[PDB]
């Protein structure tokens, strides 16, 4: 769920 | 006199921004001396949870495209350190400023120079929360944008953007490769930990209000520092220590830190129609030194 | 993905900042080509309402000490234009960027590079109010600090700080020497005129919210632009004109401009304890272009 | 009353 930029 | 979120000048950081490209992916890097720092997930394409140890051995130095503007640098060697890659290039950067590496602690601030395709587009003020996160503004292509502080004439790089935990909540690595807080460079569930109102900043923001003819919250009651921390654990506020700048602010204003601390706990229960510097809520994004340089300099 | 007030990178403005000293008063200046722009207030000393045409007769070029860094610049001739002095120096500034001179209109934003003693100290985002003022952060020594806009690789200088009307409210001159608003470089009372909430910016800020989760205020009711301006006369809001960037933002989010205007009117009477991007009040300090470049770029 | 900076 966290977005890798 | 007015108070704002100020940012450090960007003139010695801008000539170090470069673009790193491996495979299909392009992000931003920092070019200092003969080194180029960038996030290690520039070599993945594997999505989700990569296997960086094994992915690194297919990697060859000549498949990195480093671009300082329109000049092209070539990679001699590389090195994986934490969650970042330290690329060695042919050319010493001729615009390297006197620079160091540092780690900011919760409450402290720094300037983020947002970049895309190795080109700076703007800068903004950010505060490290107790979640070890920042409330910035980042889109795809912005990984590798550096956060730094100006310590006079030298740059202390402290942040390299890599991840977005939630909407408007970001984090990254220091320049030893280690993430701020318990996070990692994977698209895994990573809900941020518990956050607290940075009290020392809220004290400094209220001293700023007094300097700007806004003192209607100052009263006679005082609250100790050690007695505030007891109250802070149960109402969303951080611990407070003695601070020379807060003492300087306290002497110039004529009201004690203990009076401001006591004003904070009363205003935690609502501002009662009235405004502090045109605000309805506590401002905890300005350190004592940030408030000090906008009141004296 | 987060919304902040950003600032333009300062690399092309910093090399242009000089100090200008007459008598013992020192303020800042802007060095471009062989000209140096600085407030005419540098030749006064005698407080209150100076007689600038009378003070010019005694001033000669040899009594100006202009310095860029530690290098000294020699003034050939000078010229009082409006409320600024255009000093002609011997040296052609080698770091002069491609530049132009502009005039900001109310609601449009720019970046102020706060300088002291000819030395840059920091930069911040500001918005020109309907009162032709800005909410800045200035102290003694800050006059001459420039406000500018980055336009590709070109710098459009628009502002030269001169005056603090009241607590936290400032203004100054364009680079033709004319003050923003009906003000003047005198120590007489000039409290600002009426101000309005910049509607176009509030519209853009709500589109940013829509693109950033928060869209609960969006409803099917709609209020036309010209029906909004009649309502805006009596509720502290400025008039609104159609806008591509708003149309582009409207097309991206699927919400018409007329829905946002209607949502503004309902929320002018309370946010209902809910928050829009962590705020309880309207934000009118981000232009449509500021919002669009933080949604796409 | 206005302050010259």
């Amino acid at each position: 769920x966290a977005v890798l930029x | 006199s007015g108070i704002v979120k100020m940012v450090s000048p960007t003139s010695k950081v801008e000539p170090c921004i470069v673009s790193v490209t491996y495979g299909n992916m392009t992000l931003n890097g920092l070019w200092l001396d003969d080194k180029v720092y960038c996030p290690r997930h520039v070599i993945c394409s594997d999505m989700t949870d990569p296997d960086y140890p094994n992915l690194l051995c297919r990697v060859t130095s000549s498949d990195f495209c480093v671009m300082s503007g329109r000049m092209s640098l070539t990679v001699m060697s590389y090195q994986m350190q934490g969650c970042q890659l330290v690329l060695t290039v042919t050319l010493q950067n001729p615009n390297t400023p006197k620079y160091s590496f540092g780690v900011v602690k919760p409450g402290e601030t720094f300037t983020v120079l947002a970049a895309y395709n190795g080109r700076p587009q703007g800068a903004f003020h950010v505060t490290l929360r107790s979640s070890h996160t920042i409330k910035g503004s980042f889109l795809c292509g912005s990984c590798g944008s550096v956060g730094y502080v100006l310590t006079g004439d030298s740059v202390r790089f402290v942040y390299m953007h890599q991840l977005e935990l939630s909407t408007g909540c970001h984090t990254g690595t220091d320049f030893s490769g280690n993430f701020y807080g318990p996070y990692r460079d994977a698209q895994v569930v990573q809900l941020p930990v518990q956050d607290y109102t940075q009290t020392v900043n809220v004290v400094a923001w209220l001293y700023a209000a007094i300097f700007n003819r806004c003192n209607w919250f100052v009263q006679s009651d005082s609250c100790s520092l050690e007695e505030f921390n007891v109250w802070a654990m149960t109402n969303g506020f951080s611990s407070i220590k003695a601070d020379l700048v807060l003492d300087a602010l306290a002497s110039m204003t004529g009201v004690t830190v203990e009076q401001v601390l006591a004003a904070i706990k009363r205003l935690h229960s609502g501002f009662q129609g009235k405004q502090i510097l045109g605000s309805c809520v506590f401002e905890d994004e300005l350190t004592p030194s940030d408030v000090y340089q906008q009141l004296a300099g």
